[PDB]
């Protein structure tokens, strides 16, 4: 791809 | 004839190939994409100015090397552009001076793709440049090889249009916020331009993204993204209308959104690739 989105995320 | 590069380093003139590294800014341009100016990079000066003038030339066969071998372009040699690889020889640079004078190079590459980028490392070969050296009063004439090498990574792009980033990471707010995504394009001349997004999906829909964290990762959920409050799917054209010199956002919002199943606790990771389209 062009472009590469690094999603981070957490549950509580 | 006599060179050095940027930074003070003195390149060995004649004998073998010099391995010459050189900072590269590449931008895209209308009609054509910069690789590199070598007019910054590299400098020369002639160390008997007043009995002796220096020409130099660019040979025939000078081209890209490493992963741009495989494109085409032109080089802007000396205020005039040529083909690149180089069919045939371009007239010469005069060097009458003992001040350093840029040596007036710019490499260009064809635009083929609509916003592609190829990645270039620190200390990886890019052109292959043969020069031909002669001089006013006697017959020497003598070619030597310099190859061009990156001092520092960047991303050459390869397409009429740029992204503000390759590599873009955000960060979402606990569960169940939602963050816009840092993503602007823009054109060296107008493109109707779209986009999709790719990568690992957990749902049928194709609209929601898996959940790729290692450790104590959560259960029950993973990464979507939306558009206006209009959920965006993978493999699905986002237009963007015309696209120009001004930057474009994407638009995009990173959000949560539920798989099935219990949503327990823990960390949350997804990567999503974006790539763009003519339209």
């Amino acid at each position: 791809a062009d472009v590469t989105i690094t999603v981070n995320g957490k549950v509580v | 004839f006599a060179c050095k590069t940027a930074n003070g380093t003195a390149i060995p003139i004649g004998g073998g190939s010099a391995n010459v590294y050189v900072n590269l800014a590449p931008v895209v341009n209308v009609g054509q994409n910069l690789v590199v100016d070598l007019s910054t990079q590299i400098f020369c000066h002639n160390d008997y100015p007043e009995t002796i003038t220096d020409y130099v030339t660019l040979q025939r066969g000078s081209a890209y090397g490493g992963v741009l071998s495989n494109f085409s372009g032109t080089v802007k040699y000396s205020g005039s552009s040529y083909p690149f690889p180089t069919t045939s020889e371009t007239p010469r640079v005069v060097y009458n001076s003992r001040t350093d004078k840029p040596w007036p190079v710019a490499l260009y590459l064809t635009p083929v793709s609509s916003a592609g980028g190829v990645a270039i490392k620190a200390g990886s070969l890019i052109a292959v440049l043969i020069l031909r050296q002669t001089n006013n009063y006697n017959s020497d004439d003598f070619q030597f090889v310099w190859n061009i090498y990156a001092n520092n990574d960047v991303v050459v792009p390869t397409g009429g249009c740029d992204v503000s980033a390759r590599d873009v990471t955000v960060t979402l707010p606990d569960y169940p916020g939602s963050v816009p995504i840092p993503l602007t394009v823009y054109c060296a001349k107008s493109q109707n331009l779209g986009y999709y997004l790719s990568g690992t999906t957990a749902d049928a829909g194709n609209s929601i993204f898996t959940n790729t964290a290692s450790f104590s990762p959560a259960q029950g959920v993973g990464v979507q993204l939306t558009r206006n409050g209009t959920i965006i799917p993978a493999n699905n054209t986002v237009s963007l209308g015309a696209v120009g010199t001004s930057a474009v956002s994407l638009g995009l919002t990173a959000n949560y959104a539920r798989t099935g199943g219990q949503v327990t606790a823990g960390n949350v990771q997804s990567i999503i690739g974006v790539t763009f389209v003519y339209q």
